[PDB]
RNA sequence: AAGGCGGCCCCCUGGACGAAGACUGACGCUCAGGUGCGAAAGCGUGGGGAGCAAACAGGAUUAGAUACCCUGGUAGUCCACGCCGUAAACGAUGUCGACUUGGAGGUUGUGCCCUUGAGGCGUGGCUUCCGGAGCUAACGCGUUAAGUCGACCGCCUGGGGA
């Protein structure tokens, strides 16, 4: 998520782009799943009922 | 204390608190300062209000520098992550870059287990 | 009022100078139900608060207002568990409301010999931006720049 | 045929930081996305691609 | 086969599937006892030990708190070789074979056609969801049956005691 601020842009839209592709790169939700340990039964569990939830 | 023009803002945005570190380019810190020390414990501390004023806080420890286009690197979750970017622009500098640097381990060590909360 | 917008009653205007801000205070000093006692006592602190500065009356009540007023106040809320205190912002109107019954319990909180003397002393001291009407509004200040974090 | 020699070809399906794109992204069949990980795989032990933007 | 298996590379190695043929000619299915494999924890010997973390210590919370929360932390988790032989070892559904309307997908071969196209049309293997007849106490299963049958095996006979 490298911003660089190139000319002629103003802060706010620059802090916005790096926002943007902060959460495109998903480090926030990566960052807060790994701070506690999730066993294999229960990260199976949890994506096995988000592909029965993503069917509508 | 003589000039350098060309810093690093370092915000370590951490859940509970948020420190922020303005080095050289080479990596010697100048100037810190935290939401801690400014004033907030507890609950006011883990705030973006917090993180502002620690970056207004850091920013004229660093005065007798003369620092006029500095880098950002964001490293951390917490709050803050925005807060003290917009407090260090608000100060008069000159943001470069902004960077993400949090540490993602490619499945390495062991974290700690789920709190029972 | 769970669904309730409501409207707004027809406050009468002062019968000697013609003003809302008068009249509201006047209702806001009187108890009882004693509209001319009320009357009375805010006509005789309006007199002696005029004499004193040099600016007719309502314009000294206006300035005592000035120095009472809070521009920003907290609010209590209880989401984390406790206390949470967050600073909004005061309408105009309630800035007048706070603004005199401040003036009015802090004059009540006094040791001079009548209401009347006790409100021109209070308003002067409020035009001269002390007193415990000044004191309690720095005392909202305070509290809301001590909770600025939580806005 | 994906080579793990042919870096212009292997670039469009990493994003910015160095990350393998996603199947569904790109819309690749699950064959060609495996060939497509092993190369992307062997050509960041080359250090012909980045691990991370970082380095 | 199950338990399980997740960076990349090399060496050794098992099984499955498909196309067109050639070959043997019932050589098959199931299987008491028997043997082998069998998560995690645990045990023995010798290493290793970053992170995590039973026991343990302290700080909190509490009426108490031998717990949840916090700060540390030993065995263990890791490796080699043996032992253990148990799990909600689950699809709570033994294996093998035949037959019975469909729909949408996934994955992996193969064939055909100005291949128009990342195309269309067939034909196998495995696999996910819905659903028809039927079955079921119902829930539901439904060509991967819990439908209709056949072969063999294991098991059940009220709840506790157990």
């Amino acid at each position: 998520p490298v911003i660089k601020v190139r000319e002629n842009e103003p802060f706010d839209v620059a802090l916005r782009r790096f926002k943007r592709s902060c959460e495109k790169a998903g480090v926030l939700a990566e960052v807060r799943r790994r701070e506690f340990y999730e066993k294999p039964t229960t990260e199976r569990k949890r994506a096995k009922a988000s592909a029965v939830k993503r069917h509508a | 204390r003589k000039q350098v023009s060309d810093g690093v803002a370092h915000i370590h945005a951490s859940f509970n608190n948020t420190i922020v570190t303005i080095t050289d380019r080479q990596g010697n810190a100048l100037g810190w300062a935290t939401a801690g020390g400014s004033g907030f414990r507890g609950s006011r501390k883990s705030t973006p209000f917090a993180a502002q004023v620690a970056a207004e806080r850091c920013a004229d420890a660093v005065k007798e520098y003369g620092i006029k286009n500095l880098e950002v690197m964001v490293k951390g979750p917490g709050p803050g992550r925005e807060s003290t970017i917009r407090a260090l622009n608000a100060a008069g500098f000159r943001i470069t870059n902004i960077t993400d640097v949090t540490p993602i381990p490619h499945n390495g060590c062991r974290p700690p287990k789920k709190r029972r909360v | 009022p769970r669904r309730r917008v409501i409207g707004q009653r027809k406050i009468l205007p002062d019968p000697k100078f013609g003003s809302e801000l008068l009249a509201k205070f006047v209702n806001i000093l009187m108890v009882d139900g004693k509209k001319s006692t009320a009357e009375s006592i805010v006509y005789s602190a309006l007199e002696t608060l005029a004499q004193r500065s040099g600016k007719s009356e309502l314009e000294a009540f206006e300035v005592a207002l000035e120095n009472v007023r809070p521009t920003v106040e907290v609010k209590s809320r209880r989401v984390g568990g406790s206390t949470y205190q967050v600073p909004v912002e005061v309408r105009p109107v309630r800035r007048n409301a706070l603004a005199m019954r401040w003036i009015v319990e802090a004059a009540r909180k006094r040791g001079d010999k009548s209401m009347a003397l006790r409100l021109a002393n209070e308003l002067s001291d409020a035009a001269e931006n002390k007193g415990t009407a000044v004191k309690k509004r720095e005392d909202v200040h305070r509290m809301a720049e001590a909770n600025k974090a939580f806005a | 045929e994906i080579d793990y020699k042919d870096i212009a070809t292997l670039k469009n399906y990493i994003t910015e930081s160095g990350k393998i794109v996603p199947s569904r992204i790109t819309g690749t069949r699950a064959k060609y996305q495996r060939q497509l990980a092993r190369a992307i795989k062997r050509a960041r032990y080359l250090s012909l691609l980045p691990y991370t933007d970082r380095h």
